[PDB]
């Protein structure tokens, strides 16, 4: 039972760390657009470009 | 104690179709803002580790 | 694992991945936050704008907030809601913000750039008509503010005619 | 000269300054405050003709009319040297009559 539940356990957090993995490089692209938004938002809206 | 947030002080500028404001006096200010650059520099090697 | 003894007891000798892995998924929790919340608030105090509504022509009701919803948003965002379309260990979190908080500030941003134009991006919101307003906001172009005071009905039908085929386009 | 870059309000100038894995900026901006009323015209009649000011706005205390600038209260006797003149004034909508 711990050979079978080692092989399980070894399979699944592989998975689980390339999840996490492309989580984070989503979340830096997301963040970038965010930084634009914010700098459009305060440059069009409360003033004149 | 929990409660629900407020958004800000409200307030209706007195809008009409004849009126502005002008201002009579003024204020310098000097704000700050901080920014990080860089990060230490590390090596790691192999051998010596694993 | 999934309330098994046996695959925690086993998996114990392993380290601490899932603390990293945890409180990578924290950092990036409070980052969509902090991020939602720098985008929307930039106004200090709540501006409304009066209930009389004479701004030299110009119709803003397609954009200005609807009481009689309770959402109390305007026709387009409410065209935009319409538009855009379970437990094993995962679990989803509810945004800091609720809707009718970022309604809100879009309606405060509105207002103040109604009624006094870029004054209260600086300081406090200093009143101004709205075709003096888009006088300044020519002579800004390079176009002098007489051209606007002899075009005043045609430049407002246009922007109407304009607001008019957004919304049709969006719908 | 873009909004909210550098500071809140209006930028004056900047300062930097060392930090251990980074930079400090010091800006220092312009602020206005103590604001009035007064009333408001887009153009004046005279001898038939609409005149626009230059550079400023037109304001009255409750009497007379005068021109300022746009960010600081500074009153002025309107004269042919600070206003233009374009055309009759038939079209313009919130003209007033003075000299
Ligand atoms: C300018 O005129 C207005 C109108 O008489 C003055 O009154 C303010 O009006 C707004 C909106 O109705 C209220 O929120 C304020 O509380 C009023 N202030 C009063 C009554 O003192 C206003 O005070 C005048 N001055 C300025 C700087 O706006
Ligand atoms: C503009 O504001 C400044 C400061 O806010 C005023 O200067 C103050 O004037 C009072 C009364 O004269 C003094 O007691 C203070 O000490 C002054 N402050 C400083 C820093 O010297 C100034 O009078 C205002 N000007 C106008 C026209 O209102
Ligand atoms: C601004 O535009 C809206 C259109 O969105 C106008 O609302 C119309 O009003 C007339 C008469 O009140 C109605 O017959 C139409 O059915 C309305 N249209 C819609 C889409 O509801 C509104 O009247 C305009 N503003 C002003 C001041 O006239
Ligand atoms: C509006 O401004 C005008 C211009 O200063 C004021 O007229 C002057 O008022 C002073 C103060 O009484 C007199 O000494 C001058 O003789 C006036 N000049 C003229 C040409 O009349 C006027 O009093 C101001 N009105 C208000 C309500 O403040
Ligand atoms: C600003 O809005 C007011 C409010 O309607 C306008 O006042 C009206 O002006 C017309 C023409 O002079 C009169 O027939 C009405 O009786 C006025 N209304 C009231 C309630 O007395 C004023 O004309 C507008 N000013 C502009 C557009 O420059
Ligand atoms: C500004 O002055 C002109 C010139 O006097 C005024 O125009 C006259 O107004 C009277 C009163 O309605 C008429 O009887 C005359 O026929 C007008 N003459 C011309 C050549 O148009 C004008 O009314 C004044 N402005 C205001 C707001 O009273």
């Amino acid at each position: 039972a711990e050979v079978q539940i080692d092989r399980l356990i070894t399979g699944r957090l592989q998975s689980l760390q390339t999840y996490v993995t492309q989580q984070l490089i989503r979340a830096a692209e997301i963040r970038a657009s965010a930084n634009l938004a914010a700098t459009k938002m305060s440059e069009c809206v409360l003033g004149q470009s | 104690i929990a409660y629900t947030m407020s958004l800000g002080a409200e307030n209706s500028v007195a809008y009409s179709n004849n009126s502005i404001a002008i201002p009579t006096n003024f204020t310098i200010s000097v704000t700050t803002e901080i920014l990080p650059v860089s990060m230490t520099k590390t090596s790691v090697d192999c051998t010596m580790y694993i | 694992c999934g309330d098994s003894t046996e695959c925690s007891n086993l998996l114990l000798q392993y380290g601490s991945f899932c603390t990293q892995l945890n409180r990578a998924l924290t950092g990036i929790a409070v980052e969509q936050d902090k991020n939602t919340q720098e985008v929307f608030a930039q106004v200090k105090q709540i501006y409304k704008t009066p209930p009389i509504k004479d701004f030299g022509g110009f119709n803003f009701s397609q954009i200005l907030p609807d009481p009689s919803k309770p959402s109390k948003r305007s026709f387009i965002e409410d065209l935009l809601f319409n538009k855009v379309t379970k437990f094993n260990g995962l679990t989803v979190l509810p945004p800091l913000l609720t809707d009718e908080m970022i309604a809100q500030y879009t309606s405060a941003l509105l207002a103040g750039t109604i009624t006094s134009g870029w004054t209260f991006g600086a300081g406090a919101a200093l009143q101004i008509p709205f075709a003096m307003q888009m006088a300044y906001r020519f002579n800004g172009i390079g176009v002098t503010q007489n051209v606007l005071y002899e075009n005043q009905k045609l430049i407002a039908n246009q922007f109407n005619s304009a607001i008019g085929k957004i919304q049709d386009s969006l719908s | 000269k873009r909004v909210d870059f550098c500071g809140k309000g209006y930028h004056l100038m900047s300062f930097p300054q060392s930090a251990p894995h980074g930079v400090v900026f010091l800006h220092v901006t312009y602020v206005p405050a103590q604001e009035k009323n007064f009333t408001t015209a887009p153009a004046i009649c005279h001898d038939g003709k609409a005149h626009f000011p230059r550079e400023g706005v037109f304001v009255s205390n409750g009497t007379h009319w005068f021109v300022t600038q746009r960010n600081f209260y500074e009153p002025q006797i309107i004269t042919t040297d600070n206003t233009f003149v374009s055309g009759n004034c038939d079209v313009v909508i919130g003209i007033v009559n003075n000299t």
